[PDB]
């Protein structure tokens, strides 16, 4: 027979399947393609997402009804310690895709990154680059051939790079290797300019410029298992049902004899990788400073770290980036943040975002108060 | 007939949903039996929140008003809605002023206040409103 | 703007905490839903030690 109540479905098909994404890392795959008038920049960036918190925003949309006002909207803070641009790849256009043709690193490689190699770092006599830091020894005649060879060929040029993570809260160690690509005019110029950034760091500040979409890339958080109901999101069948509810009825029928591969049915929910889209930054915040979120109109020394530290995370204490709205991710986790790869002429996106006011309060709680030295004022003060 | 651009609120009364009335026309109260502008997602009912129009019927009232479909207007709700300007707000009660579609008003005031959003949207509730 | 608590005196910040209207057209901004809903329980803040409205009027740390 036929449906009856033609109705829209459940979850969306091509999202499947829904794995468990082999990495933790956002693995960004898709870069922007090309600009030979625009200099020599990196696409992407690694983050660490901290947790959110509101923010108190102007509004310029004219049209809308919320025209010149403040208008609270959530945001995410994303710690992002300077980057460590570790090493060189290259990529050769073939018919079967692209290829890596090679990879320089750096003479020396931090105790971070190395441990990445290692799964039992503790135990690891810890030769992760030696013989290689000893192609260098040979004035530089190695290297430069490689180098040379990518710059010969090599359509495209990912910098490896890693995430200081001696500069968060983290209990980690092991930082965090990425490719990210590079995307200024000519490969002779990609090439050298990350042969003049090899140990050398990269700040957000450079890449990312406040006010601007930032396509954020991450592994969903997590739940595990999940029946149906809550994963793809079914109506649950009614209470007098025998065998239970949160179910879907009637897989398929009959014929086809198997199991639909568009019915929805439990197991994995979460930690997915999802790129999500068009997420503005509102502000790009410094590490050697006091009142990062202090504003134009707030003028109070405050730090973008809520009271009592950011739920999970910990602190801050250090340059990031006030994204605005959700990502996909947890705190503590590593959330790769890409450029947009097309211009939005969006006009929400374009909106030259001024931020009034932030919540600093405790996050663990309902806070009252901001600061603690507004706590004092108002309690007085005492009794300890 | 609606002045302007409603912003969404949070969906508080669905179908049936009595509410009293806000006007003095002697609609004693209202019954929702369907909403303007409602989407259609199978089995799911048609919720009207505060401005919305709906189609009301008086379950209670001067006879005059009552055993026929006519349109009101939901001026408070209950459920708490949140403005984007960042607050929460919710009434005592959810209610609404009976009404044509238009956008006029049957009853020459209105009782109790009224949400700014559904103020904004009619010319003519905040005209009969006091508080808003 | 920062408001205050109608229930228990403290400040609410913008994007937090409730706002409320009651029957009469009066508005009862709450900062959480302990003063919220001691005010929908009917309780008198001048009968809890943690408001301020208690606390102005036994004088504490004035």
């Amino acid at each position: 027979s036929h449906r009856k109540y033609e109705a829209p479905r459940h979850g969306h098909l091509g999202f499947l399947p829904r794995k468990r994404a082999a990495s933790v890392r956002g693995r960004v795959k898709s870069f922007p393609k090309d600009d030979q008038t625009k200099p020599v920049a990196l696409t992407s960036f690694l983050g660490y997402k901290a947790g959110m918190s509101t923010i108190v925003r102007d509004l310029d949309r004219p049209g809308s009804k919320f025209h010149k006002r403040e208008v609270v909207e959530a945001v995410t803070v994303v710690d992002t310690p300077p980057i460590v641009v570790v090493g060189v790849v290259g990529y050769v256009e073939t018919p079967r895709g692209l290829r890596s043709l090679t990879t320089v690193w750096a003479e020396h490689l931090s105790d971070e990154v190395k441990r990445r190699f290692y799964k039992n770092w503790y135990k690891s006599k810890k030769k992760a680059f030696t013989k290689y830091s000893a192609k260098y020894a040979e004035n530089g005649a190695q290297v430069d051939r490689e180098l040379a060879r990518i710059k010969k060929y090599a359509s495209v040029v990912r910098v490896l790079v890693h995430t200081q993570v001696r500069k968060t809260p983290l209990s980690q160690k092991k930082a965090h290797l990425a490719e990210i690509q590079l995307n200024g005019g000519s490969v002779s110029d990609k090439v050298d300019w990350a042969k003049e950034h090899f140990e050398k760091t990269v700040a957000v500040d450079s890449v990312f410029e406040q006010n601007e979409m930032i396509d954020v890339v991450a592994v969903t958080k997590g739940h595990g298992f999940e029946g149906v109901t809550h994963r793809w999101g079914t109506k649950k069948l009614p209470r007098k049902t025998h065998r239970g509810l949160r179910k879907v009825a009637c897989i398929g029928a009959w014929h086809p004899a198997h199991v639909m591969w568009s019915v929805a049915r439990a197991g994995q929910r979460g930690y997915h990788h999802r790129t999500s889209i068009n997420h503005k930054v509102y502000r790009v915040g410094k590490g050697d400073d006091e009142a990062n979120a202090a504003t134009e109109f707030d003028r109070t020394k405050k730090t973008i770290t809520p009271m009592g530290g950011f739920v999970h995370y910990g602190a801050i204490n250090n340059d990031f980036v006030i994204l605005k709205g959700s990502i996909p991710g947890t705190r503590k986790r590593v959330v790769t943040l890409r450029k947009s790869l097309y211009t939005n002429t969006s006009r929400k996106a374009l909106e030259e975002v001024t931020l009034k006011w932030i919540d600093t309060a405790s996050k663990f709680g309902k806070g009252r108060f901001q600061t603690p030295a507004e706590k004092h004022a108002f309690l007085g003060t005492l009794k300890k | 007939g609606a002045q302007g651009t409603k912003f969404r609120i949070s969906l508080g009364l669905p179908t049936g949903a009595i509410m009293n009335c806000a006007d003095n026309s002697g609609a004693r109260n209202l019954y929702i039996m369907a909403v303007k502008g409602s989407g259609s997602r199978l089995n799911r009912l048609p919720a009207a929140s505060l401005g919305d129009m709906v189609m009301a019927t008086v379950k209670k009232g001067k006879p005059e008003l009552r055993k026929k479909v006519m349109p009101a207007i939901v001026v408070r709700q209950s459920k708490a809605w949140r403005r984007k300007d960042g607050v929460f707000l919710y009434f005592e009660d959810n209610a609404g002023v009976i009404a044509n579609p238009k956008g006029e008003m049957k009853g020459s005031a209105v009782t109790g206040p009224v949400g700014k959003e559904c103020a904004d949207l009619w010319p003519r509730i905040a005209s009969n409103s006091g508080v808003v | 703007k920062v408001e205050i608590d109608s229930f228990s005196g403290a400040k609410i910040y913008p994007g937090r905490g409730t706002l409320f209207v009651r029957g009469d057209s009066k508005i009862f901004r709450f900062q959480s839903s302990k003063s919220a809903s001691l005010f929908h329980q009917r309780k008198n803040p001048r009968r809890i030690a943690w408001t301020v409205l208690y606390r102005r009027h036994h004088k504490k740390g004035i």
